[PDB]
């Protein structure tokens, strides 16, 4: 189990951690969160109080160092940190538990939540789609902008996600014109799998930290970016049966995740009714279907 | 973006642009098999492509060999349509290739972009006014052309004939429309209105007739009274 603790709690903040939330009110004694179920990828994010524009927050690795969470006044901001020092750090973590000023990572042991949600997903992924090398963990935001909305203004602050446009000629093989546009099998198989992405592993990916993008962040880019890497399979009738049967599960945790109430902004109706009634593949999200019926019917 | 009446005028500038009409691509009469069912036969159809300013007419006569073995043909019919208004523009000077095109029919859109990637700069849009580009197969020198075709075959027409001798690209466009709606409204009494007197001739290299001034103001008329008797009669007003 690791820690992240914060410095202090100056300003009330909804803070996440993982698929979890909870509040902490103005100055607030709160000196982080404890007992965090190692894993390979965790994200940490924050919605003040007083102000619910930018949702902001960072993913990181506990296996890549110790993190923790100090606000900064002149940004206004709670910044993620990496303390070098490993005995000073061991000493305030086995100190702020003992004075037991830190919440409790809740998980529960049925609960195989986070990592069906984040399976694919990897740090060393994470930090070539968010560029910042001098950190090892990569901070996101609601506003961020991705390279190919960009293309349609600070590169640095830029989601550098795998551009995915149907109507490209990376998209279309000169000659195959109506077969290429109508089945996107090529690009799916040749240029993203073979080509870009190398391995359905990394594909998944980010497909899945895309999702989690727009979810804790409603990060507008993302969202477009996930529904374009589902239909990107959909809409193909040559798939690797490895990969369908796997994308049924994938989706059927991100909706069975995605809150109720949030329906009309993170689903694309189009996408979803192409992908469950009429595409190559829709016989083959069985489950996904079975759940977005039952918990979202008046999308479809 | 789209065409409309708010930029109707800029159709007649001096950026090459093409209409596309496909609705005369894929053609079929409907007839009652020996079995009793109904069977299609499809006959030659044709891409009507028209530059508005200048009259050129680029008419792709589409043989009916394109269909032989092929499945989903109305499908088809727009993609065709889509691979041979892209090899005309590349086959064109970079100074004569069109700046726009405008697809009559919205589904002609994402097969004729997808045709278009080499030219990124050549603008795809619709368009809300309705033409009666449908009705160009009720012009007689046309229709005789893509019928009798035993292959495919690109045929070049001015549309306009002499007239821009004598009045401007917006007026013939107008003229243009006039003709072909009341062709599409009562395509025979249209006819007649055209053809009523034998000494009013149609060149041979002509597709109308060689009206006077005067002749055409009252020919126009004729066709405005055509199309609006049939209004009444088809709404009862
Ligand atoms: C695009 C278009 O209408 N063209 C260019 C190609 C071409 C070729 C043969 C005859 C006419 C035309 C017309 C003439 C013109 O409009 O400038």
């Amino acid at each position: 189990m690791n820690t992240v603790p914060f410095t202090s709690a100056p300003i009330e903040v909804t803070i996440g951690i993982d698929q979890y939330s909870f509040n902490v009110k103005e100055n607030q004694p709160f000196h982080g969160i404890k007992d965090i179920p190692i894993g390979h990828v965790h994200v940490i994010h924050f919605q003040h109080a007083d102000n619910s524009s930018m949702r902001y927050g960072y993913w990181f690795d506990c296996r890549m160092g110790n993190f923790y969470i100090q606000y900064d006044p002149k940004d206004g901001l709670y910044k993620m940190m990496e303390e070098r020092d490993g005995a000073k750090f061991e000493n305030i973590v086995h100190n702020f538990k003992e004075r037991q000023m830190m919440v409790s990572y809740p998980k529960i042991d049925e609960d195989d939540t986070w990592y069906n949600l984040t399976e694919f997903v990897q740090m060393d992924k994470i930090r070539k789609i968010v560029r910042k090398d001098e950190n090892q963990f990569s901070y996101v935001d609601s506003s961020m902008t991705t390279v190919q909305e960009n293309e349609l203004s600070d590169p640095a602050h830029s989601l550098n996600y795998t551009v995915i446009n149907f109507k490209s000629r990376e998209a279309i093989r000169p000659g195959h014109e109506m077969e290429d546009f109508l089945d996107k099998s090529y690009y799916l198989n040749t240029v993203m799998l073979q080509g870009i992405f190398k391995n359905s592993s990394n594909y998944f990916g980010e497909l899945q930290f895309a999702f989690l993008n727009a979810m804790f962040f409603g990060n507008y880019g993302s969202s477009l970016q996930w529904h374009a890497m589902i239909e990107l399979i959909c809409s193909s009738a040559t798939v690797p049966k490895h990969m369908l049967d796997k994308l049924d599960e994938i989706l059927y945790y991100q909706i069975k995740t995605l809150p109720e109430q949030y329906s009309d902004i993170l689903l694309n109706e189009r996408v979803w009714n192409i992908c469950l009634y009429s595409s190559f593949q829709k016989n083959s999200l069985h489950n996904t279907e079975k759940i977005m019926e039952n918990k979202y019917p008046e999308l479809l | 973006g789209a065409m409309n009446s708010s930029n109707y005028a800029e159709l007649f500038n001096n950026d090459i642009k093409l209409f596309v009409d496909d609705t005369n691509v894929y053609r079929v009469t409907v007839h009652k098999t020996f079995e009793g069912n109904v069977a299609t036969k499809a006959i030659n159809g044709c891409i009507f492509t028209l530059n508005p300013k200048t009259g050129h007419l680029f008419l792709k006569i589409i043989h009916t060999s394109v269909w032989a073995g092929q499945k989903r043909l109305s499908q088809l019919a727009k993609w065709k349509t889509a691979e041979e208004v892209s090899a005309l523009v590349r086959s064109l000077p970079k100074e004569e290739q069109p700046k726009q095109i405008i697809v009559t029919r919205k589904a002609m859109l994402d097969p004729l972009e997808v045709h278009m990637l080499d030219f990124p700069n050549i603008a795809i849009r619709p368009t809300e006014l309705r033409l009666p580009f449908s009705a160009a197969m009720s012009i007689d020198k046309l229709s005789d052309v893509v019928m009798k075709a035993t292959e495919p075959q690109m045929v070049l027409f001015n549309i306009y004939d002499d007239w821009l001798d004598r009045i401007s690209s917006y007026t013939a466009f107008s003229r243009l429309t006039l003709l072909l709606r009341a062709l599409k409204t009562n395509e025979e009494s249209a006819k007649m209105i055209l053809l009523s007197d034998p000494t009013i001739t149609i060149k041979s290299y002509h597709l109308w007739p060689s009206f006077t001034d005067e002749q055409w103001i009252t020919i126009e008329s004729q066709m405005r009274d055509l199309i609006l008797t049939e209004y009444g009669r088809k709404y009862n007003v």
